[PDB]
C-alpha cells in the first residue's frame, strides 16, 4: 500500500504537503525499521502541524486517533527520536485528538460529558505534550498586571528526555490553548 | 602561613570565650539565630550571624554624630 | 460547617493584614474568591498572589502590601439595584473617595464603580478598603 | 466533628497527587475486574476487596487501573448487593444492640445508643430513597430487621 | 519559625515532611509498598506498610507480616525492600 | 490629600512603618527611627551615608521588629551594595 493509509484527515479533507511529508516519514520509518514495523502497521496520524517556538529553530505537532493513544504512547521515546533525525533538529510531539463541546445554553436540558469540557481537555493537552514525563505539581501565579504564569512540576526522572524540550512544550501549550506556562523540575 | 580574614579571627575568639553556648531554652524570636540543639539541650548560637549583628550595630553606631547620646549600661555585675 | 468559603478567606486576609503578615493561605480556593483577589488586585490593595493545585477544592498564597485596612463579606447576598448603590456604599464605605463594594452581577463580578458605569444591578459579595 | 458524639478526629486516608499506577504494577484493568468479581461472589464488600487488594496485589487505589470505583464494576457486572454496604453494617448494629437490649432491660446506655443507631440508618435510608439506591416501598423495622441480614 | 522568615509556597523540605499529612501544602501519605522475601524462599510479595491482614506467602504458606495500630510488623525471617 | 487646583492640604505626611506599613501617629513614642551607616571599600564610614528605617510601636510591642530590621537591611544592603 501507500503512504496515504498513514493519514487520516477528519471528513476526508485533503492534506497539505506537511502532512503528505510526515506519512511518507512515518511509511518509510515502518518499511526500513523492523524493530518498529511491527508497531506501526495499523497506526496512522490524524494531522500534522509546524509551530515555531524560537529563533532558527521549530517543533512540529503531530495529532492522533484517540484510540491509538495507547499505542502512541508505548511506543512513543523510540519514534520520538527517530523522527526528529529526519527533520534537522526539530521536535515531535503527539497529542490525541480530541471534541470540546461547547457548555449548554442557559435553562436547556442537554447535558454534556465533564470529558468534553474545556479544562478537561486542556489539562488533558498538557499532560500528553510532557510524555514521557509525569507532572508531580501545578501552580498557577496571578500577576499584578492581569496575566497568567503556569508552573508545572515534572518527575526528574526523564529529565534527561524532557529537558531540551521545555520551551517547545511551551510554545505548543501556548499554541494549543493559548495559556502561559513553565517548567521545573523539583529539587530533592 | 594562611592568615585569618577578620572574621575568621574573631570567631575564633568568640569560640574561645564560648560565646555560642546558650541555655536550655529558646524564644521563638531567637530560633533564627540558634544553629541547633545539642544532645545535652543547650543551643548552639549561630557565630555568623552574631558577627554580621555586630558588625551592623556598629554601623548603626559609628552614625551618631554626638557619642555622648549614647548610652550604654549593665545590670548584672559581670556586664560592668 | 464550612457555609462561606469566601467569608473564611477574607477573614483569613484580614486577620493576617492586622497582624502584619506578608502571606497568607486560603483553603479551600473557589473562582468566586479568585474573582475577588483579581477585584482587589486591580486596585493595587494586595500583591501577587498565587494557586496550589492539589487535586481537590485547592489552595491560594496571597502577598500582602500593608495597605488593606479591612476586606469582609456581606451575608445574606442582598439584591442591589443601580439606585441602592449609594445607600450601600454609605452604609458600608468609610468614606466617598475611597473603598470598593464587589458586586456580582450578571455581567461577572466587580467593584460598584464599574458596576454604575454598565448600569447593572446585582447582589452584594463584599467590601474592601 | 462526629455526627453523634462530640469527636473532633482527623485521622483519614491521603490520598496521592499521581493519579497514575506505579510502573512496578503489571497487571491489567480486565484482570483487576475478574479478581475483584470473584471476590464478590466469595462475599466480600467493596471496601473489603478494596483492603485485600491494596494489602496483598500491590493495588493501591483500584480506579488508578480499571479507571472506575469497585461498586461501579461491581454494579456493570449485576453483582451490586440489594442494600449499600454502609447500611447494612448499621442495620446489622442496630439489630445486634436490639438483641442484647432483649436481655438486659437495665441497660440504658445500649438504648441511648440503639436510638442513635437507628437515627443513623433512617437518615441514611431517607438519603439512598432520594438517590433511587432503595425502592420506594423499602422501610426499616426493628421487629422484622433480622429478616434484611 | 517566623511567618515572615519563610514561604509559604516553598517550605523546606524537613519542616513538610514533619507536618501532618493532610496539613502540607499538598496532601501525602506516608505509607508506602514494600517487596518482602521469606528466609529460604526465592518469592517475593509486595504488602503495604500499613497492612491490615496478615499477608501468608503462596508458596510456603508463612505468615509475612503482622497488623498492628500503624505500621505492620514483617516476621524476623523476613527483609523487606522499599518498592517505589 | 490635595485640592483640586492641585495645592497639598494636609498639615504634614506622616511616616510609616518600614515593615508594616502602618501610619506612624504623633503621639506614637514607642516608635523608633534608625540610620545604619554605609562603609566604603575600606571599611571606613562615609559621613552623612545611611540607610533610614522606621518601625512603628506596634511592631516593636511585638518583638518582631529585630527579624524585620534584619530583612530589610540585607535587602537594601544587598541593593546598595554595602558588603
Ligand atoms: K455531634
Ligand atoms: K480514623
Ligand atoms: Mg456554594
Ligand atoms: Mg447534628
Ligand atoms: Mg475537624
Amino acid at each position: 500500500y501507500t503512504s496515504r493509509q498513514k493519514i487520516h484527515k477528519d471528513k476526508d479533507a485533503e492534506p497539505t504537503e506537511f502532512e503528505e511529508s510526515v506519512a511518507q516519514a512515518l511509511f518509510d520509518m515502518e518499511n526500513t525499521n523492523q524493530e518498529l514495523k511491527s508497531e506501526l502497521k495499523d497506526l496512522y496520524i490524524n494531522s500534522a502541524v509546524q509551530i515555531d517556538v524560537s529563533g532558527n529553530k521549530k517543533a512540529v505537532v503531530i495529532h492522533v486517533p484517540y484510540r491509538l493513544r495507547k499505542a502512541f504512547r508505548k511506543i512513543h521515546v523510540r519514534l520520538v527520536r527517530e523522527l526528529e533525525k529526519k527533520f534537522s533538529g526539530k521536535d515531535v510531539i503527539f497529542i490525541a485528538t480530541r471534541r470540546i463541546a461547547r457548555p449548554p445554553k442557559r435553562g436547556s436540558a442537554a447535558q454534556r460529558p465533564r470529558s468534553r469540557t474545556l479544562t478537561s481537555v486542556h489539562d488533558a493537552i498538557l499532560e500528553d505534550v510532557v510524555v514521557p514525563a509525569e507532572i508531580v505539581g501545578k501552580r498557577v501565579r496571578y500577576r499584578v498586571d492581569g496575566s497568567k504564569i503556569m508552573k508545572v512540576f515534572l518527575d526528574p526522572k526523564e529529565r534527561n528526555n524532557t529537558e531540551y524540550k521545555l520551551e517547545t512544550f511551551s510554545a505548543v501549550y501556548r499554541k494549543l490553548s493559548g495559556k502561559d506556562v513553565v517548567f521545573e523540575y523539583p529539587i530533592t | 602561613g594562611r592568615t585569618l580574614s577578620t572574621k575568621e579571627a574573631d570567631i575564633q575568639m568568640m569560640l574561645a570565650a564560648e560565646v555560642h553556648l546558650g541555655t536550655k531554652n529558646c524564644d521563638f524570636q531567637m530560633e533564627r539565630y540558634v544553629f541547633k540543639r545539642r544532645n545535652d539541650g543547650i543551643y548552639i548560637i549561630n557565630l555568623g550571624k552574631t558577627w554580621e549583628k555586630l558588625q551592623m550595630a556598629a554601623r548603626v553606631i559609628v552614625a551618631i554624630e554626638n557619642p555622648k547620646d549614647i548610652i550604654v549600661q549593665s545590670a548584672r555585675p559581670y556586664g560592668q | 460547617v464550612r457555609v462561606s468559603v469566601l467569608n473564611d478567606a477574607l477573614k483569613s486576609m484580614y486577620n493576617a493584614e492586622k497582624r502584619g503578615k506578608r502571606q497568607v493561605m486560603i483553603r479551600p480556593s473557589s473562582k468566586v474568591i479568585i474573582k475577588f483577589l483579581i477585584v482587589m488586585q486591580k486596585h493595587g490593595y494586595i500583591g501577587e498572589f498565587e494557586y496550589v493545585d492539589d487535586h481537590r477544592s485547592g489552595k491560594i498564597v496571597v502577598e500582602l502590601n500593608g495597605r488593606l485596612n479591612k476586606c469582609g463579606v456581606i451575608s445574606p447576598r442582598f439584591d442591589v439595584g443601580v439606585k441602592e448603590i449609594e445607600g450601600w456604599t454609605a452604609r458600608l464605605l468609610p468614606s466617598r473617595q475611597f473603598g470598593y463594594i464587589v458586586l456580582t452581577t450578571s455581567a461577572g463580578i466587580m467593584d460598584h464603580e464599574e458596576a454604575r458605569r454598565k448600569n447593572v444591578g446585582g447582589k452584594v459579595l463584599g467590601f474592601f478598603y | 466533628g462526629r455526627m453523634h458524639s462530640r469527636g473532633k478526629g482527623i485521622s483519614a486516608s491521603a490520598l496521592p497527587y499521581k493519579r497514575t499506577p506505579p510502573s512496578w504494577l503489571k497487571i491489567s484493568a480486565p484482570d483487576v475486574e475478574d479478581n475483584i468479581c470473584k471476590f464478590a461472589k466469595k462475599g466480600l464488600t467493596p471496601s473489603q476487596i478494596g483492603v485485600i487488594l491494596r494489602d496483598s496485589h500491590g493495588i493501591a487505589q483500584v480506579k488508578s487501573v480499571t479507571g472506575s470505583k469497585i461498586l461501579r464494576i461491581l454494579k456493570a457486572h449485576g453483582l451490586a448487593p440489594e442494600i449499600p454496604e454502609d447500611l447494612y453494617h448499621l442495620i446489622k448494629k442496630a439489630v445486634a444492640i436490639r438483641k442484647h437490649l432483649e436481655r438486659n432491660r437495665k441497660d440504658k446506655d445500649s438504648k441511648f445508643r440503639l436510638i442513635l443507631v437507628e437515627s443513623r440508618i433512617h437518615r441514611l435510608a431517607r438519603y439512598y430513597k432520594k438517590t433511587k439506591k432503595l425502592p420506594p416501598v423499602w422501610k426499616y423495622e426493628s421487629t422484622t430487621a433480622s429478616t434484611l441480614v | 519559625t517566623l511567618p515572615n522568615d519563610v514561604d509559604l509556597l516553598n517550605p523546606p523540605a524537613e519542616l513538610e515532611k514533619r507536618k501532618h499529612k493532610l496539613k502540607r501544602l499538598v496532601q501525602s501519605p506516608n505509607s508506602f509498598f514494600m517487596d518482602v522475601k521469606c528466609q529460604g524462599c526465592f518469592n517475593i510479595t509486595t504488602v503495604f506498610s500499613h497492612s491490615q491482614t496478615v499477608v501468608v506467602c503462596g508458596n510456603c504458606q508463612t505468615v509475612l507480616c503482622q497488623p498492628t495500630g500503624g505500621r505492620a510488623r514483617l516476621t524476623e525471617g523476613c527483609s523487606f525492600r522499599r518498592k517505589g | 490629600m490635595q485640592n483640586e487646583e492641585g495645592q497639598n492640604v494636609d498639615l504634614y505626611i506622616p511616616r510609616k512603618c518600614s515593615a508594616t506599613n502602618r501610619v506612624i501617629t504623633s503621639k506614637d513614642h514607642a516608635s523608633v527611627q534608625l540610620n545604619v551607616g554605609h562603609l566604603d571599600d575600606k571599611g571606613l564610614y562615609i559621613p552623612g551615608s545611611f540607610t533610614t528605617f522606621a518601625l512603628c510601636g506596634f511592631i516593636r510591642a511585638q518583638g518582631d521588629a529585630d527579624s524585620a530590621l534584619d530583612r530589610l537591611w540585607q535587602k537594601k544592603k544587598v541593593e546598595a551594595r554595602q558588603q
